[PDB]
């Protein structure tokens, strides 16, 4: 995808005006630099490969991290799936209005010791379980539950010390594109919830230890990385200026458009 | 500041006439309308009419159609109001307010009022 | 039992790779595609549209619409300057938060020429002329209309057509420049001066304004994607 | 013709509670403003175009509503608003006024 | 198996092993451009050398 | 000549004598739904003369210290003729629009306006915990207006109307990425936009979801010398194009 190269030019004196345009028509001018001065011929071997939408968005990025303790009752984590609790990924997706992509999901699970009081604690390797519940299925209540039988829900078992787990998810949606904005309510009487929270219904992610608590507590932590593949994007949109405040809306506090200088001629 | 200043209170006789004033200063006089209201001593407010100082198109209420006349003087930035056939029930106070242009541009409302001249009718 | 040997770099997680991985939902039927208007294929298409430049920051106009207006009036002294700012589209705080500058802060290198469109938002009876210059670095900043006429300048006449385009060419030693402020790859200065006066009739206001748009030409490109410095976070939302 | 039926006739409240004062019109109007008159002074422009608080107005005052039902609500009754409150419309019909509900401290 | 271009300033082979099309690699080589819908969304087309409002 | 136009739709006609060109959406003209992309399987209704005509909203006054206005687009025509009745008896519906903003002044006035048409303009509240009420996000044929100062946060439910952030938390000079035109009183008299149907589903409900927003904000304020006419109004006319509805039921 090589950019266009510059042709040479000559001194002109004519009625052709490439510089004087009219910006009221909503049309940006298409004047090249060889129209207002004398230029030489130069072949551009530059390329626009790095700026395409697949090369801009297909990089992994942290979305969440949650903790859960081994030596406890109901020590297990849950997370309602959304991409709006971190600030770096949320700004990258909100340059477009409608998106459509396949996902690639990766977890990074660590562990750490906790201050027990027994003598000579030595625990074996630990095994974890990550379970995904679509909206409407049964949810677990404690660690030793019937809901972890995973007869239809997909689950991933992983032992510490190996490579991180990874799998791909297709384009799951009710509509035709992942709408990143919504100017509407959820009820027909125009009361109650307003915004993107009406469209978000994706499911819940549950995590737990599999091994029982031997002689000392262990506190684990799991990070979640999202990676879009096969990306299409429609209706571009200007970038977010103010800082984010909440998750389920676009509330903000006003700030200036730039930071300032002392005078209009100060360089 | 934007200030509207009126005249002093007078008394008249039944069947007489009186001209009240509302001098506007602090802004460009021909840009906004001037509304005239009255406040009775026990009742609510009532609308008399307005005048546009750029061309002099006066509009009036249906009650005060023949008993009040508004005029303007662009050279001094004052507005006048002439009251015909003063009666028994007008022991009231008359206000002037600066508006916007009447329903094309009333979004700030009536945003700058005056002091108010109180006229009495007695012998 | 084919004999293999595992090279270094295995069981790692690089965040910019692409390997095939097994799907968690097999034989899934996605919804059919639909023709939505306005598809983006490449991010350089977004940075080729015009955006208003806040040339008038001045410490108390940034929280206003006065930041976008350049004050031009009917003066009486010749060669008076109108504005001036250094050409750094990713570091200088004039071109920093525009649409070209917000995309440039996701990349590290840039190359190409840059358009600058002006627009006279004055009365229909006001006439004037301006000199829109650009000076490559090495000297200081031009301080007169005499020193600024030696650069790359365009004399703009204000008439029926109400826009002029100063096209800042690509003059550099290297093929690319850094987005960050580096003194090794400085780019120059952009100024504007009164050629003749703003002459106006009676009963017309003498004080007018000028808007300024910026975009990229058809030979602009970027490289070496990074993060942006305009985003903070303390805890989760 | 638009008639503004401002309700109630008189309101009374102990200092430090929440009150609500309503105005209903004969049809839909384009704008609606509220004024405050202390007895012995000119009416001051309070809340205008049904929501916007004026200059110098404390932040304990609020106004809402649309259609044909409007309201004004003080959050916590302070002691410096013992006055009366009028209501004005700005539709294509000529002009009207409310009737002046009085608020005094109990 | 297919061979391709291998972006440079040489070929490579690639076989798909899984039965689902959502488990493939990223595209990374879909170079297409059309900025004429964002820069010139105008009904009557205008020439660069002609005056705009005539 | 180039500066003259004429737009004919239904039984209405719009003539202009000073104008720029027509901005056509994202390059696409509005058109009916194909048989490849439909999902509802009973026949739509297409009135095609009864609803596709020019409807004129309410005028507003351009004062000197003004800030801007906005309209929500499939809500301004909710009580306008037979477009407003088909929105009630039907459950679905898709529509494209033709917007024509018009504002004239003499050769002795100054000013500038930006006329954008943004899709999916989700707006932010003034208090950071709540969301704005319905009666302050839109209104039938009435303009909700920005402010040159910041809304106080102690209010209960309000829209943040600081004009330099456009209510959506964005730099307001970057709003020219959407389809737009400028009204410049030196050279222009009106602005015309033709917008197609932009949504992520082929049909949508028309009362719960406002999928376009028309913003008019003055970058360069109105100014004139003393002796010129001080009242300058702005008028917006909107005409639906290729409208069709589906799923008939009770009135609501
Ligand atoms: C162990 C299996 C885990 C499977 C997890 C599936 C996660 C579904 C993907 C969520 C996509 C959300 C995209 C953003 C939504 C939006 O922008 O509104």
């Amino acid at each position: 995808a090589r950019v266009a190269d510059t042709i040479s030019s000559r001194p002109t004196n004519s009625e052709s005006i490439p510089a004087l345009t009219a910006a009221e028509t909503g049309h940006t001018s298409q004047v090249v630099p060889s129209d207002t001065m004398q230029t030489r011929h130069v072949k551009n071997y530059h390329s626009r490969s790095e700026s395409s939408i697949e090369n801009f968005l297909c990089r992994s990025a942290c979305v969440y991290y949650a903790t859960y303790t081994n030596n406890s009752k109901k020590g297990f984590a849950e997370w309602v799936i959304n991409t709006r609790q971190v600030a770096q990924l949320r700004r990258k997706l909100e340059l477009f209005t409608y998106l459509r992509f396949d996902l690639e999901l990766t977890f990074v699970i660590t562990s750490a010791q906790q201050p027990s009081t027994a003598s000579s604690v030595d625990a074996p390797v630990q095994t974890h379980q990550i379970m995904y519940v679509p909206p409407g299925g049964p949810v677990p209540t404690k660690v030793k539950d019937y809901a972890w039988q995973t007869s239809t829900n997909p689950s991933v078992f992983w032992t510490e010390g190996n490579a991180p787990p990874r799998m791909s998810i297709p384009f799951i949606s009710i509509g035709n594109a992942y709408s990143c904005f919504y100017d509407g309510w959820t009820q027909f009487s125009r009361n109650g919830v307003y915004g993107i929270n009406t469209l978000n219904n994706m499911g819940t992610l549950y995590m737990r230890h599999v091994n029982e608590a031997g002689q000392g507590p262990i506190k684990s932590t799991v990070r979640i990385y999202f990676k879009p593949k096969h990306v299409k994007a429609w209706v571009p949109r200007p970038p977010r200026l103010c800082q984010y405040e909440k998750q389920k809306n676009v509330n903000f506090s006003p700030i200036g458009v730039t930071t300032s200088r002392t005078d209009i001629i100060t360089t | 500041e934007i200030q509207l200043q009126q005249s002093g209170p007078e008394l008249v006789k039944p069947g007489a006439s009186v001209k009240v004033s509302c001098k506007a200063s602090g802004y460009s006089f021909t840009d906004y309308n001037i509304y005239w209201v009255k406040q009775s001593h026990g009742k609510s407010l009532e609308w008399i009419g307005y005048v546009d100082p750029y061309n002099g198109n006066t509009n009036y209420n249906q009650k005060f159609k023949g008993k009040a006349t508004l005029t303007v003087d662009k050279s001094s930035s004052t507005a006048f109001m002439h009251l015909n056939s003063l009666t028994s029930e007008v022991s009231t106070v008359y206000y002037c307010a600066r508006g916007g242009g009447y329903y094309g541009g009333g979004y700030y409302g009536m945003d700058y009022w005056g002091q108010g001249t109180s006229v009495t009718v007695s012998s | 039992g084919l004999p293999v040997m595992t090279t270094p770099g295995s069981t790692q997680f690089l965040t910019s790779d692409d390997f095939q991985s097994p799907s968690a939902m097999p034989q899934f039927d996605v919804t059919p595609e639909m023709q939505i208007p306005g598809r983006v294929n490449n991010l350089m298409e977004i940075a080729e549209v015009d955006s208003v430049v806040p040339v008038n920051n001045t410490e108390d106009n940034v929280s206003s619409l006065k930041a976008y207006q350049i004050p031009v009036q009917s003066n009486s002294d010749n060669g008076k300057q109108v504005f001036g700012f250094p050409l750094q589209p990713g570091a200088n705080n004039v071109l920093n938060r525009t649409l070209l500058g917000e995309i440039l802060n996701y990349y590290t290198h840039w190359s190409g020429s840059i358009k600058l469109t002006f627009m006279f938002c004055g009365s229909a009876m006001a006439t004037g002329k301006f000199l829109l210059a650009y000076s490559p670095p090495g000297a200081g900043v031009p301080k007169n209309r005499k020193d600024a006429m030696l650069g790359t300048h365009v004399i703009w006449d204000v008439g029926l057509q109400s826009s002029c385009v100063l096209c800042v060419p690509w003059i550099s030693q290297t093929h690319y420049r850094y987005v960050v402020e580096d003194e090794y790859t400085a780019a120059g200065y952009v100024t504007c001066w009164y050629q003749t006066n703003i002459v106006v009739p009676a009963d017309v206001q003498s004080s007018c304004d000028i808007l300024c748009f910026v975009s990229a030409c058809n030979d602009f490109s970027v490289r070496m994607l990074k993060d942006t410095p305009f985003i903070r976070q303390d805890t989760f939302y | 013709q638009i008639v503004l039926s401002q309700s109630p006739a008189i309101l009374s409240a102990s200092p430090g509670e929440k009150v609500t004062m309503t105005c209903r019109a004969s049809s839909s109007v384009s704008y609606l403003h509220w004024y405050q008159q202390k007895p012995g002074s000119s009416p001051k422009p309070w809340i205008s175009a049904t929501s916007n608080l004026a200059s110098g107005v404390p932040a304990r005052f609020s106004g809402s509503g649309s259609g044909t039902s409007y309201s004004l609500t003080i959050s916590r009754v302070e002691a410096e608003d013992a006055a009366t409150y009028y209501c004005q419309q700005w539709s294509s019909n000529p002009l009207s006024f409310g009737g002046g509900t009085k608020l005094e401290l109990k | 198996a297919q061979v391709s271009t291998q972006k440079t300033g040489i070929h490579y082979t690639n076989i798909n092993y899984y039965k689902d099309a959502a488990s493939n690699s990223a595209n990374r080589q879909d170079f297409t451009q059309d900025p004429g819908k964002f820069t010139e969304p105008v009904k009557d087309i205008m020439v660069k050398t002609m005056p705009a409002l005539n | 000549s180039d500066r003259v136009r004429s737009i004919t739709l239904g039984n209405s006609t719009i003539t202009t004598q000073e104008c720029a060109n027509v901005v056509v959406g994202y390059g696409v003209w509005p058109e009916y739904l194909k048989d490849n992309e439909a999902t509802a399987e009973d026949q739509p209704t297409q009135p095609d003369v009864a609803t596709c005509r020019f409807y004129t909203l309410e005028s507003v006054q351009w004062m000197k210290n003004s800030a801007g206005w906005w309209w929500k687009l499939p809500d301004a025509l909710s009580q306008m003729g037979l477009f407003g009745q088909n929105m009630q008896y039907h459950y679905l519906g898709r529509t494209g629009y033709t917007i024509h903003v018009q504002c004239n002044a003499s050769k002795f006035h100054q000013g500038c306006l930006l006329v954008v048409c943004v899709p999916e303009a989700e707006m932010g509240c003034s208090n950071l915990n709540n969301t704005p009420e319905f009666s302050e996000l839109s209104g039938g044929d009435s303009a909700r207006m920005f402010t040159d100062t910041q809304v106080g946060e102690s209010n209960a439910k309000k829209v943040q109307t600081a004009v330099w952030n456009a209510g959506m938390g964005v730099g307001v000079g970057n709003l020219t990425i959407f389809p737009h035109q400028w009204i410049n009183l030196r050279t222009n008299n009106s602005a015309t936009l033709v917008m197609p149907y932009i949504n992520s589903v082929p049909m949508d409900n028309m009362f719960r979801h406002n999928n376009l927003t028309l913003m008019i904000i003055p970058f360069v304020p109105l100014n004139y010398s003393e002796g010129s006419s001080p009242y300058v109004p702005i008028t917006v006319t909107i005409a639906p194009m290729c409208a069709e509805y589906n799923g008939l039921r009770l009135a609501s």
